[PDB]
């Protein structure tokens, strides 16, 4: 994450940080429930195996560690266009619920259209990089994304934004997700209670003027997470 | 704005109109409450909570 402000004690419980087998991170995820991880397809790419890593803040202070069973990837992704960027992981071993660690709601298809995308912003979040060419980030960082208008997202695209993907950010301010962030989680907030919305996509780089943040709509793709999960 | 269009129907979560008129519904781990629009979380750590 580039701008934004750090995740406080208990304020960003439902992050999952995928570890390729050195223990680094390289991409996040959304906890669903004791079992699995909501993240995008393009970051099964990114390393042979890896384990997923929740209620982790600090990368350098300890936390825990959990083993992936089955990847369930999204049948029709492809890495020209980023369509269907989508997966579920399920784990060997259940996520214990405690401070920091918590999942993030599934919200109904209908409602989320009509509400949950309609409201002004998301947050996005993160262990990622906090400038386009710097490192990643050792704490955990959240950023709140207003939605774009779908017309404005098109005609800044160089490329193709399908019905899959929607934007999030800032014309011009700087703070948008970067690398590392990918796969990690886009929710909404509703009465105080947060909605899984989206999972980090795609950008033209970061934070980059006249650019935005391109995410997987999650409600495009709600019966087959819960089919994915059932 | 009439039903669910006029502040969620007064639901905590997810509003729906049948009939013409609301019904409210919840996530898992919620359970409606008695007033049919409040959602309460069956147990510790519901989903969409923050943990302070
Ligand atoms: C979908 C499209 C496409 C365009 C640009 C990218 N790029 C170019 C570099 C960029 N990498 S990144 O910094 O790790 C991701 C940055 C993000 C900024 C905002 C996000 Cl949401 S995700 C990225 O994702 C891409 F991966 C895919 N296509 C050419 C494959």
């Amino acid at each position: 994450i580039v701008g934004g402000q750090e995740c406080k004690d208990g304020e960003c419980p439902w992050q999952a940080l995928l570890i390729n087998e050195e223990n680094e991170g390289f991409c996040g995820g959304t906890i669903l429930s004791e079992f699995y991880i909501l993240t995008a397809a393009h970051c099964l790419y990114q390393a042979k195996r890896f384990k997923v890593r929740v209620g982790d803040r600090n990368t350098e202070q300890e936390e825990a560690v959990h083993e992936v069973e089955v990847v369930i990837k999204h049948n029709r992704f492809t890495k020209e266009t980023y369509d269907f960027d989508i997966a579920v992981l399920r784990l060997k071993t259940p996520i214990t619920f405690r401070m920091n660690v918590a999942p993030a709601c599934l919200p109904e298809r209908d409602w989320a259209e009509s509400t949950l995308m309609t409201q002004k912003t998301g947050i996005v979040s993160g262990f990622g990089r906090t400038h386009e060419k710097g490192r990643q980030s050792t704490r955990l960082k959240m950023l709140e994304v207003p939605y774009v208008d779908r017309n404005s997202c098109k005609l800044s695209s160089s490329f193709i934004i399908t019905q899959n993907m929607f934007c999030a950010g800032y014309d011009t301010k700087q703070e948008d997700a970067c690398q590392g962030d990918s796969g990690g989680p886009h929710v909404t907030r509703f009465k105080d209670t947060y909605f899984v919305t989206g999972i980090v996509s795609w950008g033209e780089g970061c934070a980059r003027k006249g650019k935005y943040g391109i995410y997987t709509k999650v409600t495009a793709f709600l019966k087959w997470i819960d089919r994915s999960m059932k | 704005r009439k039903l669910c269009s006029l502040d969620n129907g007064d639901c905590d979560q997810f509003c729906h109109e049948e009939q013409n008129s609301v019904v409210c519904s919840c996530a898992r781990g919620y359970t409606l409450a008695d007033n049919g629009k409040a959602c309460i979380p069956t147990g510790p750590y519901p989903c969409g909570k923050q943990t302070l």
